[PDB]
């Protein structure tokens, strides 16, 4: 390769110098007595001037697999890995990910209570086990919920007035609710018939402006766990609605200053505190449902769909419907949207130092070959088929000790990398009394360093 | 449009004596705008002695101006022929009659049936 | 870079919403507003001045009407440097009429002082739509009118008042020849809700055209709460006439000004060959209400008035709204005038965010008479809920001024437009998107002036909410295009530091003006999210090629200053000296405090080192082999001058600074050859007190005779630091060095 070298004084110094460069540890290689900095250079220069590979000191970028032995098989291996990195060179260490039988899933339905929603709620309170039977056709024992939201109660997001904030469904109507922020209606459950009972008292509602708060209750759906009853295998959250919706510094308009806190304010299982708090920013609710494995599907109205197609770079594990305006949709629809979930797998680190630069090639199952890319990115994973991520890790300099997880978008598994530096050439101890050159310092890979001695030889 | 009248006052009077004629319209006050009094002597026509517009403006015959006064009340459907100052002359059958229009010498299709007036001397 | 931090002056008050909204007053005064605080009920917001002197805020006095209710005064502030003003806007007036509240904004536009009761704008609020309608008909019944059209009018009545009942609706009908004759009252269209049989019953009329006196009893006999109309509804009269008034002893001079004192909206239509003529059509236009165009319609025959009630009914549903069918698109109204404000030249501006389904606008009240409202060109729903208008900001064109407009929410993607006026006509010049999903890109706007040439060069957008990892903002540098008519292109982009992701970089943006002293237009920008909603200040300085640096020179984070700040940089005013020191102060806003950051003059360093003995002469190198010392004369000069790259209004002959000089001789080599006089080593270290004017020492250098054969000269490197003393009068501020100032200086003397 490539070795350039200037001013080495170690064999520390020459390895840093790049990561073509080797060091010879002879004694008396030095013939001319010219300096010792001739000593460094690359591996063939000094191997046929006198070097057999064991002389050469060429510490190389390693991988380690520690991987946890136990019956059957996790989904992502291996999972303990440690790296020992050299500057300028790469390790490789290759990561497999395979697709077990699914989970039983949570659905929370969040639904849109706006008064162009009023043909949709009778059928969404009919749906009953409906739901809950797609769900127990692709995995066993699933789970339903519901809830509900319309905009924050100020100005100008609804009518303050006291007579329409009684009735702000059109003056006609009068099975209508008062509009509210979040409401969490029913606790995830496989009981059917208490799901039918609850959402069947829920009145429609309405609202003044056209965008929403729906992010609002997602924010509130994600930050409460223990009310909503969220059981950590496959979380989704439905979100229908048939507008757009508000987010952060929309709030300035009612006077509401104050940022969301990504906390739990479930009082009465209702947002009361929503005039308190502005709307959540996409980013915000995309961290809250990362941490928490919600995985969003968006059923959401033709004018509505390339809209709401815009959140998936920002939340990656997430999925866009087309609602039929009634909710005569198909929960194939919901379905469908749980099997493009399935099929994308995105393999991911948390943040790193400047220091440290990390590449991911993907080999995918009818998804074709990725290489050098910032994310893992395979799409038609099918299950029980392995398939393989190649993950590159270069550092930049002798980096100091450190751990970073790698984790698989949409689940809970974890590869933890470990990341040590190799600067040492790991030269052999001398300092002893029969290894003293002229009385001072020590072999240190044949250079006789100086013991602050000032005027003398080989100082 | 159906409109029916009836004149009430008719009779025998004494001549220098006086007599109110009334009548009133069976419909639509809004069906009918102008208002007249026809008298019909023995041997004669029908002769127009009175007539007023909705809003009051009044025409007479010069044989009976200066004792005879036409008025109406709108409220009540109803237009009015006070005669002073009889003559055996006034002698006729007097006929109330309404147009459907505003004209005081136009259309009079809406006839009372009317009433006898007989002024002895 | 020379912002100081150690003496910042902090001001504070017990107001909710202090540090929402800051303005630099020209007369060493900071203007705060404090959106929240309920200083009465049915009231609230107010506006504090803070002077520099004096550390404590005083409260502004509030002449708010009574319909102010809930005002939330002090969230939108501007004022004018040059000509002493200020405008203050609550922009969340509350109007509870009944079965609906709206929520409107209101402005006041101060002066030189505080007690004088300011310019209201606007000087009339809005107001309550009115409440159900009563319209009248007044048709003709001239025997003109032959018997077969006259029912054609009829049915034209009909149809038009069964068109009209949506709902609450009351009709009155009046026929007019000679004489006038009221058919049924609105009283009696309640208790019979039946058009077609309160019409057909309906006779003929016969005679002259007297429309003058007919227009007087609709308004008199026809317009009376004895017969059924509603007080404060809209009072509407349709007139049918064949358009000849004859044999009337009231002209039109007389019936027409108490109609409109009534304000009775009154429509004509023109039946017949009467108006092929333009004169009798110019009577038409006599009758009705101002402009004649939308009032007035011309039908060449009565089976042709089945035309004009097609475009009739849109006509006279405009007035309770226009294609509004429900859900309707409020205009105008909901507006929340003064959300973002901003003072024009000609006059002050003020936008109306929630104006035509919150799709944004834009007032101008140049005479506040005549109100130059301003959106775009495209009406759709691509428009609708833009939220324009919420960053609002003037650039300069040659000293000609043009307005620029944020709309975060256009598509949930950001939206920013400029708008130049073409004499009288404000048009869409350019417009630039975001491209980040809910960055909330144009939330705010900045017009720089880099070169101060008159000549606005640069627009700041703002993207607050922008989530790129770490990073949690972003400011986008587009600057004006220069006529080539190429669309507007942003060339770059600024972030803020990385590892806050939800520090929201870019929520609020100022103008400071130079405050290094290079001539060119500094910015700051602030990130009122950073750490844990402790926020910061980031400051950027100017680029000759009128663009801004990339890297930020100073980061001003809110946990330093004090613990107990919160969002620090929500509201940023800068570009006014506040000490009447001559430096640029800043003033920065936080939660229920205010703080403001002076700046420092620059310092730069010249190093002259020059030796008369430059020369080598090498007379040392024939040594008789004696005990060999450092010979021979050592003449040195060593002059340092330290100049102002700042210009200030102080006296500037107190300007004392402490430098430290560190010389070394043939450094980077194991044993030199060359030593001081007093050290007998190759290290040499002074301080000296320094003015602005040079000061210059000699010194004496060592050179032992024998020594090397000559090959490399002999270098004398120089590295210092300047510690400036703080001042005695101006608050103790301390002059600081340039940031970008060389520190290493090295001689020449050959071998
Ligand atoms: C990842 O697994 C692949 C096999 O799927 C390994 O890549 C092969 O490496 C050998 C060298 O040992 C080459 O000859 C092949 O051409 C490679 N094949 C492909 C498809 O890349 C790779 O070594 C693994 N990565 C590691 C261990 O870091
Ligand atoms: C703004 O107007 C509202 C009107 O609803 C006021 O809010 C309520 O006012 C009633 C008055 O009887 C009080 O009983 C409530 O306690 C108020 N609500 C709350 C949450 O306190 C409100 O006070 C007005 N604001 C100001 C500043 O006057
Ligand atoms: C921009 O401003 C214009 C004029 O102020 C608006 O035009 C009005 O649009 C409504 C649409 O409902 C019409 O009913 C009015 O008759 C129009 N007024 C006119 C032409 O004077 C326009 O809606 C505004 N908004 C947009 C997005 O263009
Ligand atoms: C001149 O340069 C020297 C060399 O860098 C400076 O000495 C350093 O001082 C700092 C502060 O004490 C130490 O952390 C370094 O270890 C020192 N390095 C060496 C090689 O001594 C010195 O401070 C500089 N002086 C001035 C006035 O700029
Ligand atoms: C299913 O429902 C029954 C009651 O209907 C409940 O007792 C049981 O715990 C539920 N099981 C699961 C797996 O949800
Ligand atoms: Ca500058
Ligand atoms: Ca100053």
């Amino acid at each position: 390769q490539e070795c350039t070298k200037f001013k080495v004084s170690s064999c520390r110094e020459c390895i840093e110098s790049g990561p073509g460069c080797t060091w010879c540890q002879k004694l008396n290689f030095t013939g001319p007595g010219d300096p010792d900095s001739i000593r460094c250079d690359t591996r063939p220069q000094l191997l046929m001037r006198g070097c057999a590979a064991d002389d050469i000191m060429d510490p190389t970028s390693l991988a380690e697999t520690q991987e946890d032995h136990n019956g059957g098989q996790k989904q992502l291996s291996p999972q303990k890995v440690t790296l020992y990195l050299r500057p300028g060179q790469a390790a490789a260490f290759n990561v497999t990910f395979r697709r077990a039988k699914g989970y039983p899933i949570d659905l929370y339905y969040l639904m849109d209570l706006s008064y162009s929603m009023l043909d949709d709620l009778r059928n969404v309170k009919k749906l009953g086990g409906d739901l809950l039977r797609a769900l127990n056709e692709i995995t066993e024992s699933g789970r339903i919920g519901f809830g509900s939201f319309v905009d924050k109660t100020v100005l100008p997001f609804v009518n303050t007035h006291p007579d329409k904030l009684r009735n702000p469904c059109p003056n006609k109507e009068k099975e209508c609710q008062p509009p509210f922020a979040f409401r969490h209606v029913l606790k995830l459950t496989n009981n059917s018939n208490q799901f039918q009972t609850e959402v069947g008292k829920q009145l429609i509602s309405g609202n003044l402006d056209a965008p929403e708060g729906g992010l609002d209750a997602m924010m509130q759906v994600a930050a409460c766990p223990e009310e909503i009853g969220w059981r950590n295998v496959t979380r989704l959250l439905v979100f229908a609605t048939d507008d757009g919706f508000h987010f952060a510094g929309d709030g300035k308009l009612g006077a509401i200053l104050t940022p969301n806190d990504g906390r739990c304010h479930l009082e009465d299982n209702l947002y009361k505190r929503s005039n308190e708090f502005d709307y959540p920013s996409v980013g915000q609710l995309a961290h809250k449902l990362a941490e928490n494995n919600i995985q969003p599907i968006f059923a959401v109205t033709s004018r509505m769909v390339k809209t709401y197609e815009k959140l998936t770079e920002i939340i990656p594990k997430s999925a866009v419907g087309e609602l039929s305006e009634d909710s005569s949709n198909v929960v194939h629809l919901i379905k469908n949207a749980y099997n493009k979930l399935s099929s994308r797998v995105f393999l991911d680190h948390n943040a790193l130092p400047d220091t440290l630069k990390v590449t991911y090639d993907s080999f995918c199952s009818n998804g074709v070959t990725h290489r050098n890319q910032p994310r893992g990115d395979c799409d038609g994973v099918q299950i029980n088929v392995p398939i393989t991520f190649q993950v590159k890790v270069t550092a930049t300099e002798c980096i100091q000790e450190q751990s970073f997880v790698i984790r698989a978008l949409g689940f809970t598994d974890i590869v933890t990398v470990q990341v040590l530096p190799q600067c040492e050439c790991r030269c052999r101890d001398q300092s002893r009394d029969r290894s003293l050159c002229h009385g001072k310092g020590f072999l240190e890979c044949g250079i006789c360093r100086c013991d602050t001695g000032y005027i003398g030889k080989n100082c | 449009m159906q409109v029916q009248l009836v004149e009430t006052g008719g009779g025998l009077v004494q001549a220098g004596g006086s007599l109110r004629l009334s009548c009133a319209a069976s419909g639509n006050i809004n069906s009918f705008n102008a208002m007249g009094w026809f008298r019909q002597a023995p041997g004669k026509q029908r002769e127009l002695v009175a007539a007023i517009t909705f809003g009051g403006r009044t025409n007479y015959a010069d044989s009976v101006k200066g004792r005879f006064t036409i008025s109406r009340d709108n409220t009540k459907g109803s237009v009015y022929l006070q005669m002073n100052s009889l003559k055996p002359e006034d002698t006729a059958v007097y006929y109330c009659a309404a147009s459907e229009n505003n004209l005081l010498t136009g259309v009079w299709h809406y006839w009372g049936r009317g009433t006898q007036v007989t002024v002895s001397s | 870079f020379n912002l100081d931090t150690e003496n910042a002056m902090t001001f504070q008050e017990n107001a909710r919403g202090f540090g929402q909204s800051v303005v630099q007053l020209q007369g060493s005064r900071v203007v705060v507003g404090a959106p929240q605080e309920i200083v009465a009920a049915n009231q609230r917001g107010s506006l504090y001045q803070c002077d520099y002197s004096t550390g404590s805020c005083e409260p502004i006095r509030l002449q708010v009407p009574v319909e102010a209710v809930n005002m939330s005064l002090g969230l939108s502030l501007a004022a004018t440097t040059s000509p002493p003003q200020l405008l203050a806007c609550g922009p969340t007036v509350h109007q509870t009429c009944s079965e609906n509240t709206y929520v409107k904004g209101l402005c006041f536009l101060f002066g030189s002082n505080l007690r004088q009761q300011p310019q209201k704008f606007p000087e009339a609020l809005r107001g309550c739509p009115q409440e159900d309608s009563d319209i009248a008909f007044l048709i003709d019944g001239s025997g003109s009118i032959i018997p077969h059209d006259f029912r054609r009018m009829k049915e034209f009545v009909s149809t038009v008042m069964e068109q009209l009942k949506k709902s609450k609706t009351l009709f009155s009908l009046m026929q007019y020849s000679e004489e006038f004759r009221i058919h049924f009252t609105f009283k009696e269209f309640q208790n019979n809700p039946n058009p077609r049989s309160l019409v057909k019953p309906i006779t003929q009329l016969l005679g002259r055209t007297h429309t003058a006196t007919g227009i007087r009893k609709v308004v008199r006999e026809l317009f009376r709460i004895t017969n059924g109309a509603r007080k404060n509804a809209f009072k509407i009269l349709v007139v049918i006439t064949d358009g000849e008034k004859f044999g009337d002893p009231l002209g039109y001079e007389d019936v027409i000004p108490e109609a409109d004192r009534e304000g009775v909206i009154r429509y004509v239509i023109g039946v017949g060959d009467a108006f092929r003529s333009e004169k009798s059509r110019q009577e038409l236009n006599t009758i009705a209400s101002k402009p004649p165009r939308d009032h007035v319609f011309q039908v060449n025959n009565f089976e042709a008035l089945k035309t004009i009630q097609n475009q009739l009914r849109e006509k006279i549903f405009a007035i309770e709204g226009t294609q509004t069918g429900s859900s309707s698109s409020f205009e105008h109204e909901m507006s929340q005038e003064g959300f973002s404000a901003a003072i024009t030249s000609n006059g002050p501006l003020l936008s109306t965010v929630g104006s035509y389904d919150w799709a944004g606008g834009v007032f101008l009240y140049t005479s506040k008479e005549k109100s130059t409202f301003i959106n775009m060109t495209r009406v759709d729903s691509d428009m609708n809920d833009a939220y324009l208008g919420y960053a609002a900001a003037i650039i300069l064109r040659n000293r000609v001024q043009s307005l620029v407009l944020g709309a975060p929410r256009y598509q949930h993607i950001g939206l920013v437009a400029m708008f130049r006026q073409n004499t009288g006509m404000w048009e869409s010049n350019a417009n630039v998107k975001g491209t980040q999903i809910g960055a909330y890109f144009g939330a705010s706007l900045c017009s720089v002036d880099v070169d101060s040439n008159g000549s606005t060069d640069l627009v700041l957008i703002g993207a607050p909410h922008y989530y790129e990892q770490t990073r949690g903002g972003q400011v986008s540098v587009c600057p004006l295009p220069r006529g080539q008519r190429a669309r507007w292109q942003c060339d770059a982009v600024l972030y803020g530091e990385q590892g806050q992701p939800w520090g929201r970089f870019g929520a609020a943006l100022t103008v400071l003006g130079d405050v290094n002293g290079d001539k060119l237009t500094d910015v700051a920008i602030g990130a009122p999210g950073e750490e844990d909603n402790r926020g910061a200040v980031y400051l950027f300085h100017g680029t000759s090629g009128s663009g801004i640096s990339p890297s930020h020179s100073q980061r001003i984070a809110g946990s330093k200053l004090s613990p107990r700040l919160q969002y620090f940089g929500q509201s940023l005013s800068g570009g006014q000296d506040l000490t009447m020191d001559g430096l640029v102060d800043l003033t920065v806003g936080a939660q229920g405090h205010v703080l403001l950051l002076r700046s420092q003059p620059v310092l730069r360093v010249k190093a002259i080192m020059e030796f008369n003995p430059r020369e080598v002469a090498r007379n040392v190198f024939e040594c008789n082999d004696q005990v060999v010392k450092g010979k021979e004369a050592g003449e040195v000069r060593v002059c340092l001058h330290v100049q102002k790259s700042t210009r200030d209004r102080l006296r500037e002959g107190q300007i004392q600074s402490v430098v430290t000089y560190d010389l070394a001789l043939d450094s980077g080599r194991p044993h030199s050859r060359a030593v001081f006089n007093e050290t007998k080593r190759s290290t040499r270290r002074q301080t000296q007190v320094l003015g602005l004017t040079q000061t210059c020492e000699t010194l004496k250098l060592q050179l032992p005779n024998c020594i090397e054969d000559p090959v490399s000269p002999i270098v004398l490197r120089l590295n210092f630091s300047l510690v400036g003393t703080p001042l005695s009068a101006f608050g103790n501020l301390r002059p600081v060095l340039a940031e970008d100032a060389q520190r290493l200086f090295t001689a020449l003397f050959p071998f």
